[PDB]
RNA sequence: AGCUUGACUGCGAGCGUGACGGCGCGAGCAGGUGCGAAAGCAGGUCAUAGUGAUCCGGUGGUUCUGAAUGGAAGGGCCAUC
RNA sequence: UUGAGCCUUGAUGGAAGUGUGGACGCCAGUCUGCAUGGCUUUAAUGUUUGAUGUUCUAACGUUGACCCGUAAUCCGGGUUGCGGACAGUGUCUGGUGGGUAGUUUGACUGGGGCGGUC
RNA sequence: GUUUAUUAAAAACACAGCACUGUGCAAACACGAAAGUGGACGUAUACGGUGUGACGCCUGCCCGGUGCCGGAAGGUUAAU
RNA sequence: UUUUGUAUAAUGGGUCAGCGACUUAUAUUCUGUAGCAAGGUUAACCGAAUAGGGGAGCCGAAGGGAAACCGAGUCUUAACUGGGCGUUAAGUUGCAGGGUAUAGACCCGAAACCCGGUGAUCUAGCCAUGGGCAGGUUGAAGGUUGGGUAACACUAACUGGAGGACCGAACCGACUAAUGUUGAAAAAUUAGCGGAUGACUUGUGGCUGGGGGUGAAAGGCCAAUCAAACCGGGAGAUAGCU
RNA sequence: AGGGUGACAGCCCCGUACACAAAAAUGCACAUGCUGUGAGCUCGAUGAGUAGGGCGGGACACGUGGUAUCCUGUCUGAAUA
RNA sequence: UAAGGUGAUAUGAACCGUUAUAACCGGCGAUUUCCGAAUGGGGAAACCCAGUGUGUUUCGACACACUAUCAUUAACUGAAUCCAUAGGUUAAUGAGGCGAACCGGGGGAACUGAAACAUCUAAGUACCCCGAGGAAAAGAAAUCAACCGAGAUUCCCCCAG
């Protein structure tokens, strides 16, 4: 569970990085908050990109 | 019942085995949970009774497909 | 009492004794050894009690076996627990 | 607060003047610095990582309250208060476990038991 | 008062009274793989369990054993 | 029949008739017999279907050694004067029979264990809703009025109508006796007996299920069955016993 | 073949061998109509919470045994011609 | 197809037929009370009671038809919440129950054997359950082989007790 980032957030914050947060840290607040989201691969081209 | 709504896993039958090797009927279940996931290609929480790996695979795949199948497959949800 | 390791390894004609598993006695052959000047004697103790099958496993040895082939594991055999 | 590695805040294969506590220093250096002068133990900043303590909410609980489905003490959804990474559950695991189950508990013998014997 | 319907009605069981003990409520506890239900639409003057058995006068000594309650030290100790 | 031994007063049989217990399959070995012979024979299958085809294969012609391996020898040991097992006699396939193996394996018989069901029309307890208790006693609290107290206390009458209270039918029980014991009756009759406004008794209907129920507790009761109900099943349980 | 007929029937009866028969409905084959379906060539793609591992069981003739292999309740987790 | 028929116990009555509408046999139709999956609600099976539609030169009350549930799809509706969902009505389809074995799957005994008994056996048997077909399942090598080669699955005989 890498994911990318949206907004600041926390020891990590950054608008969008490559980061390896805790599973239940990513699928239980920040995606269901909007400030990650994971990185399937296709998902580390879009923020890869800039 | 104790049926994990993503991986399909449910009770199975096995021994015990005493250092004597007595062997008493017992079942292994699996580690079930029920929880809210988010969506938002919804907008909206779904309570899905999941194992852990279940979980694991929604990681992975990702909801939406997982909730592809299911509705493939016509469980309830 | 002196010197000593025969309380030796491989075998064993022929016997005794057991339902059997087994146990016992044994000259002699081969190799190597001790004591004796030598003929000789010694394969434990004057003899008859002092004991535990098989299985499972340990150890040492062993080119005997080695699941394609080389090895190895494992097994066998010999010794022993 | 705090266990422990690599990066890091520690050390190694403008001269000389005024010169004063500490050094695991068997058993106390008129020597060095304070303003000025032609790829570590004595411990601590960034981490990947345990132990404990506080705080938070966002998984999870709610056999509090209110709302809707709905004229419904079930369930669900919703709002909210409370609780909160506990509780509970799965797998694994040490303890306890006649609550429950399956069984064992020798033969001889002047009947059997007790004794004795094997 | 109750009991062995059909060889035992009693000195047995029960009883009110007594004591210990558990239980703060989503109670302990019981039926139940679970949901749930009883306990109770009760809440410690309540409820369960255990022993004793109206009343009167009373209920002495022993915690070494077994059990239970308490015990943030240390020794031994599972998965990992 | 069983026994050391039975007229035995030890078993079994009232009598007759019918039925009633060593089987079947597949393996293996021996005997007989048949075929062929250092060879014998095919299995499935094909099939013009008991033929014919099919020799995959099995047995035998070589043994010894754990084995590599060697071979009329081989193993043992450095090695046998040796010793152990072998070298000389024929095998094999049918068919009938004797044994054995696996099966219920000669037939009948348990007490039980496991599985799925059916039972609270009896009885135990509980839930709900309805019913019953002739007649006669006792006289609790309380009340009233006099007496009595400073007022209470207290006291006498009268009134009142308490109780797992009293005597006693219905009703509910079941202490004694006799009768009955192939009963009138698989638990009753007669004479006596206990309770009889209560933890009473009763009609209807409901709930609890088998290691489970229920139990004022006897191991009691759960349909004349109870230290684990009944029906069907595993099932021909197993029976070194009769 | 067989049955029946007053007792045992090739020739009494009903059959049997043999040869024939379907107005209708149907099984089965083909042949097409209608519906639904996709064929073909070029260039691509090649099955991850999976394989494997740890714990617990279960399956493989195989009882954890030196035990390959398979399945997975549990926690993990690749390479990609 | 036909000279005889109106099933049997089973006579009798009254009939029907003989050259093709007697009977009898076959194909396809028609009718097909009530209960039972039972399906409009209920229920002590074969009974009680409905809503709505129809129906009457005697247009009342009765008779008939339809109204279960679940699934899929559509349509219309539509909360907390505006969107949107959940919810609700209708409609079209399909399901439901029964049935001998064979088959696959979820569960799964003990007697018994070991001359006792735990491991082991009985045995993945008996039994319960779910599901399906005319067969089921299995199947087109991440298979064997052993350096030579074979070439999905299934069944039979060997290999071999
Ligand atoms: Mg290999
Ligand atoms: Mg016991
Ligand atoms: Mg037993
Ligand atoms: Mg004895
Ligand atoms: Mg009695
Ligand atoms: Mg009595
Ligand atoms: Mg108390
Ligand atoms: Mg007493
Ligand atoms: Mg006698
Ligand atoms: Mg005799
Ligand atoms: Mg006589
Ligand atoms: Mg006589
Ligand atoms: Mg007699
Ligand atoms: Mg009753
Ligand atoms: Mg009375
Ligand atoms: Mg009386
Ligand atoms: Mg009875
Ligand atoms: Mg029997
Ligand atoms: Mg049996
Ligand atoms: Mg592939
Ligand atoms: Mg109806
Ligand atoms: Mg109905
Ligand atoms: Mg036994
Ligand atoms: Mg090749």
């Amino acid at each position: 569970m890498q994911v990318i980032l949206l907004d600041k957030v926390a020891n990590l914050g950054s608008l969008g990085d490559q980061v390896n947060v805790k599973a239940g840290y990513a699928r239980n607040f920040l995606v269901p908050q909007g400030k990650a989201v994971p990185a399937t691969k296709k998902n580390i081209e879009f923020f890869e990109a800039r | 019942s104790r049926v994990c709504q993503v991986t399909g896993k449910r009770p199975v039958t096995g021994n015990n085995r005493s250092h004597a090797l007595n062997a008493t009927k017992r079942r292994f279940l699996p580690n079930l949970h029920s929880h809210r996931f988010w969506v938002e290609s919804e907008k909206r929480f779904v309570t899905l009774r999941v194992s852990a790996k279940g979980m694991r695979v929604i990681d992975k795949k990702g909801i939406d497909t997982v909730l592809a199948e299911l509705r493939a497959r016509g469980e309830k949800y």
